[PDB]
């Protein structure tokens, strides 16, 4: 009748209890009913499937309140300081001409009132009217660590096309997929500020993602196997700097890794950001 | 017949062949069980190359590398 | 519930329980059911935690 | 109303033309030249190479032991050529960018003289888009105009 | 309310309508710009009534606007009285015309002394928002209760 | 007993008709609601008032 | 030094299947008057559909700051498709679907 | 075979449910039985197994938990995990 | 509850390669004016593409989810009024037979 | 209000005023592309918006099976197979006015008995 399941350190049975977070790659639409310029914010917390976990997260925000005139649109960036608007950002994708901007963002010609609410956004884009100019514009806004700008406007271009959403790929070339995914976001911030669809709900379980053992030792092995990996350098680099011999005893370590799983198994912290992961089997009853 | 409607309590018998199959506890072995055929060789694999550069006056260089896993 | 029509305003799909505990209840009427009792241990928690700050 | 234990014993007790061939090209010439693909971004439909004029021109436009991280090939092979080519005159310009998605599967059925057809496969497929229609711009004379 | 007059709904209606505010946003349906160069003639085939009645140098622009018969019944409100607080707000710059109540129709157009366009724009922020046209501030949903 | 059964099966039934008729003439935009509340909010707040009558 | 051609030569671009074109990495086209087909050698035909009928703004050229041999070669045509003893190819298209690791 | 199908809580926003088969599929009264809906809807697309599984393994040990209040279920609930009894028989 | 589990994930790329096979179009190859009334196809949140087609699509995965072919813990919706199709691979969602 | 756009440019056609003519013209700053105006309008707000609430009408409207089924009859192919569904535009103030949506000639008929 042992059902199992659980796990046995230092002669305790410790369960890993399942742990629950949100879920990504899911564009969202949320309201401010502060006295905050933003009225609607549209979050994307982007990360690829596997491999270094990112936490990057676009956001396009949308500034004015209801009632008053000029609401301009302006997207975030990782690794740039200040706000970009999405039409400079449609510059920078190789996007110039603004009516190809309006039949990605509005699918529909016959609606007005979108359209409409493009006009500040296509005032300033007018402002800025060249791809380079566009390049160089995010290039000089954010990551001042370039000096040169013919290094900046090319780093801002891999920025465009690495770290700016990092999920589909990250290849070079895909401007175009992209550029249609962010007029979709727009899209569904400007259909959700016409009052046409609710609040993106976050109550809803079915965009709620659990966690069992596999993804918190996923993440575990995952970090103590690079912590592996760069000790092993760090003793590959000292002997051939020593100038010594090599062993294959002290270069590879295996008290990390044993210590790792067992202290993060063993202790209730998964390593404060996560407790109380791992309890000790209740045996008062079977039902328990 | 073979083809007539089945009843309320006739249910009761899928749900015996449904924890026949899982068990109560399912979740985690299943769980744990992808992890430890997959997750291993996925995390081993996606960044087992480290290479150190050597530098004398002609250009050196080394690498190590990690293959299939093995657990006991 | 995923087991009713859209756009429904029938008083028996919007939480009302037309049946008494000596036939026992329904499940889409025992869930809301659930959910007033689990409102009310969480209304009566939030009552105490505040009584006790207000009380000190 | 009771709770049915007794199914061992019941479970027990109860059980006009026309055909024309094609042709695969000697890779002699698929070794000389390599096959691109054109296309334009100008919305105008006509724009052939002969009202483009002439002379049309396409061209390219101390420390001790340390750390490599690494890299591929043809990723390596494709961020070395990071020039964009160019066509003009001596005025009109286009430059064209890759499109690295449109690759997967293009034939090409060049028509000659006769009936039949002589299939190439495609190398890649870039995008020309026309430069330099309105001649304008500024830099920091825009960037101290955006200020106000 | 007063002993002497208690128990009255006509009353109680006019002190309800000296303190509720009210906007001219809450009339207004809907708002649109016309670019008409006469000042006097109008292209519009329409309003060519109200250019034969309300008539008998100036901007090219013409900023046009049309109210809720409802909301000018619930909110008691007068054409006129409106076309008044408009011109004791912006004084002389602003001329302005309003159509009558007997107009299946209500319209309001006014005009002034870059493009003209944008400070018609400004001004319908102006007219929106910063104009009550009666009661005293922050009070809305007044209930009567016996 | 069962004829209590039935008068409140009947009871039950008369509010039931009445929530369906207020919804009929909701749905068809033939109920103006007071000042102070919109449609939805006198609607919900007559069904619920129905209900509430029934049950008590 | 580039120099067009001629681009009066007429191309048709085509989306083939994948293990065609890997193939191809002869047959016999059969163009009946609005629909064409594709009689390969021993072996299926294969419709063509007429994707793209209008197809300017599009050419093809060939190269055999740093200036390089550029030539022109001819206009696009014609935007097509290949579309395709089915029932092996469906099974094969569902073979597909067994991919696993050790 | 297709007879069987999982289902989360994104595609249940897509799908229509019924409780009991025999009882809201076949197009058509004793005092004692509790009153239940009707079948005026046609197009259902699944049907659920048991309700009675909706509940954990707690409540699972609770008699006629119908005719009992939810608080009453959930004190229960709690109290199932620290009883006297048999866990094992090593 | 005694009937829920949690889905473990699987690969995209079988559908995703399957996909294009019944004429997916890309979508780099988009026009909102030549191809209003596409459907968009989402997998796991990437839109990789349109289908002129959506019902006999929809029909084909359906049909072959249910023979056994795509594993069930995938679970794939199809919003009718949004216009779009959401196709759900990965780890963390909790399922149930019905 | 429904603007054009330019040709070649493709840039929004920003309204200017012809003192010469005294009549409107459309013009685009980055270029010298102006045309006639065969309209004296130009902006419309268009405060209480009564749009949007029939949104999301699809061609195959007739197979969602979460939709309900009622037996009213059309008013025009006379069919009393249809479905029905409220308005699509989410406000407060919305009324519950149905839409009748016919499976025969696809027609959006309501049930309004005061305005139609
Ligand atoms: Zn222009
Ligand atoms: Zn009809």
């Amino acid at each position: 009748f042992d059902m199992g399941g659980y796990f046995i350190i230092n002669g305790s049975e410790k369960v890993l209890i399942a742990q629950e977070r949100s879920a990504g790659n899911i564009v969202q639409v949320f309201k401010k009913a502060a006295p905050s310029p933003i009225s609607h914010v549209a979050e994307i917390r982007s990360a690829l499937e596997k491999g270094s976990r990112f936490i990057s997260t676009l956001q396009v925000k949308l500034y004015g309140r209801e009632g008053s005139s000029a609401r301009t649109i302006k997207a975030t960036l990782p690794y740039i300081k200040q706000d970009i608007p999405i039409v400079i950002i449609f510059r920078a994708l190789g996007i110039i001409p603004d009516g190809e901007i309006l039949e990605h963002i509005c699918y529909d010609v016959n609606d007005w009132q979108m359209l409409e609410m493009l006009k500040p956004c296509v005032e300033d884009g007018f402002v800025i009217q060249d791809r380079e100019t566009a390049l160089d514009f995010i290039g000089r806004r954010g990551t001042a660590l370039g000096i040169k700008k013919e290094k900046r406007i090319q780093y801002a271009k891999d920025i465009l096309q690495k770290e700016f959403l990092p999920h589909i790929t990250q290849l070079e070339g895909f401007e175009s997929r992209k550029a249609f995914f962010l007029g979709y976001m727009i899209n569904r911030l400007l259909l959700c500020a016409l009052d046409r669809k609710d609040q993106d709900d976050r109550d809803h379980f079915g965009k709620k993602r659990l966690d069992l053992a596999g993804p918190l030792l996923a993440q575990l092995f995952k970090t103590l196997f690079k912590k592996l990996t760069k000790d092993i350098f760090r003793y590959m680099q000292r002997t051939v700097e020593e100038a010594h011999d090599f062993n294959m005893k002290l270069a590879i370590n295996a008290k990390t890794i044993t210590s790792g799983l067992k202290y993060a198994l063993a202790t209730g912290n998964w390593g404060s950001s996560r407790a109380g992961v791992s309890q000790v089997l209740n045996r008062y009853t079977y039902s328990s | 017949d073979e083809s007539a409607p089945i009843t309320a309590e006739d249910s009761w018998a899928v749900i015996s062949a449904f924890f026949r199959e899982k068990g109560l506890v399912s979740q985690q072995l299943d769980s744990f069980n992808q992890f430890v055929d997959y997750t291993l060789q996925d995390i081993i694999c996606e960044d087992s190359t480290l290479i150190l550069e050597q530098l004398a006056q002609i250009s050196r260089k080394y690498e190590i590398s990690f293959g299939k896993i093995y657990v006991t | 519930l995923p087991h009713f029509s859209k756009d429904d305003y029938s008083p028996e799909s919007k939480g009302f329980v037309e049946n008494s505990y000596l036939r026992g209840l329904t499940p889409q009427e025992f869930f809301f059911h659930a959910m007033g009792g689990r409102e009310g241990l969480i209304d009566t928690a939030v009552k105490t935690a505040e009584t006790g700050y207000i009380q000190r | 109303f009771i709770k049915r234990d007794r199914m061992r014993r019941n479970f027990l007790r109860m059980r006009e033309y026309n055909e024309f061939p094609l042709r695969a090209i000697p890779k002699e010439d698929l070794e000389n030249m390599r096959t691109h693909l054109l296309k334009f971004q100008s919305k105008k439909k006509i724009n052939p190479v002969t009202d483009f004029h002439l002379p049309v021109r396409l061209h390219r436009k101390r420390k001790t032991r340390q750390l490599k991280v690494l890299d591929e090939n043809a990723k390596k092979l494709r961020f070395e050529e990071f020039y964009p080519w160019v066509m003009e005159d001596f005025y009109n310009t286009w430059v064209g960018s890759y499109e690295a998605g449109n690759s997967d599967s293009y034939v090409l059925l060049s028509v000659e003289d006769d009936g039949s057809f002589t299939m190439i496969p495609a190398d890649k497929v870039y995008k020309f888009t026309a430069r330099n229609k309105y001649a304008t711009l500024t830099i920091d004379e825009a960037e101290k105009r955006m200020d106000k | 309310l007063e002993p002497g007059h208690a128990a009255d709904q006509e009353q109680a209606k006019l002190i309800r309508s000296a303190i509720e505010h009210t906007t001219l946003k809450s009339v207004t349906i809907a708002s649109e710009i016309y670019y008409d160069p006469d000042p006097r003639s109008t292209v519009i085939p329409e309003d060519e009534e109200i250019i034969q009645l309300h008539f008998s140098q100036q901007s090219p622009w013409l900023l046009r606007l049309e109210l809720d018969r409802a909301a000018m019944n619930d909110k008691d409100l007068t054409m006129g009285q409106v076309g008044e607080r408009i011109k004791q707000t912006f004084k002389n710059d602003l001329f302005v015309i309003w159509s009558e109540d007997n107009d299946e129709k209500l319209i309001i157009r006014c005009r002034v002394v870059a493009e003209e366009d944008h400070m018609l724009k400004k001004i319908e922020n102006t007219m929106l928002e910063n104009i009550t046209l009666r009661g005293v501030e922050n009070i809305e949903r007044v209930v009567m209760m016996k | 007993d069962g004829p209590t059964m039935r008068e409140i099966t009947e009871t039950i039934a008369e509010a039931k008709k009445k929530v369906l008729d207020v919804t009929k003439e909701a749905q068809a935009n033939l109920l103006t609601a007071k000042h102070g509340m919109t449609l939805r909010e006198s609607f919900e707040d007559n069904v619920v008032r129905f209900l509430n009558e029934a049950r008590d | 030094d580039l120099d067009l051609e001629r681009s009066n030569r007429q191309v048709w671009l085509v989306r083939l299947p994948m293990f065609l074109a890997e193939k191809w990495r002869l047959g016999k086209i059969r163009i009946n008057k609005s629909k064409i087909t594709l009689l390969l050698n021993e072996p299926h035909e294969y419709d063509l559909e007429l994707t793209k009928k209008v197809v300017e703004n599009e050419y093809v050229f060939t190269e055999q700051t740093i200036p390089k041999k550029t030539a022109i070669v001819g206009t696009v045509c014609h935007e097509c498709q290949v579309m395709p003893y089915h029932k092996i190819v469906e099974q094969r298209r569902n073979i597909v679907k067994l991919n696993n690791k050790e | 075979e297709g007879l069987v199908e999982y289902i989360d809580a994104e595609e249940e926003e897509s799908i229509l449910i019924a409780m009991q088969p025999e009882d809201l599929e076949p197009a058509e009264v004793d005092p004692a039985k509790r009153i239940r809906v009707s079948h005026h809807a046609t197009t259902f697309t699944h049907c659920e197994i048991h309700p009675s599984m909706i509940l954990g393994v707690a409540a699972s040990i609770i008699p006629f938990p119908d005719h009992n209040q939810s608080p009453r279920n959930t004190y229960q609930s709690a109290m199932g995990k620290q009883a006297m009894g048999v866990f094992l028989t090593n | 509850s005694l009937m829920s589990c949690i889905s473990v994930g699987t690969d995209p790329m079988p559908i995703i390669t399957f996909l294009s096979e019944w004429g997916m179009e890309p979508l780099e190859d988009y026009v909102p004016h030549q191809s209003p009334d596409a459907t968009r196809v989402f997998v796991n949140g990437v839109w990789h593409g349109v289908h002129r087609n959506p019902a006999r699509l929809m029909e084909t995965l359906r049909t072959l989810r249910r023979k056994g072919d795509i594993n069930p813990e995938v679970s794939m919706i199809r919003d009718i009024r949004e216009k779009e199709l959401k196709i759900f691979t990965d780890a963390g969602r909790v399922y149930r037979p019905l | 209000t429904t603007f054009r756009f330019c040709r070649d440019c493709n840039n929004m056609l920003y309204p200017r005023e012809d003192k010469e003519n005294n009549r409107l013209l459309f013009e685009c700053r980055t270029c010298s592309y102006v045309e006639e105006a065969g309209s004296p309008l130009v902006y419309r707000h268009e405060l209480i918006t009564n749009i949007g609430e029939t949104a999301g009408v699809v061609q195959d409207i007739g197979s969602d099976p979460t939709l309900p089924r009622s037996d009213r009859e059309c008013p025009k192919c006379h069919s009393r197979e249809n479905v029905f569904f409220q308005s699509q535009q989410r406000r407060k103030d919305t009324s519950m006015v149905l839409f009748f949506v016919c499976l025969s000639c696809s027609h959006i008929f309501t049930s309004d008995q005061k305005n139609k």
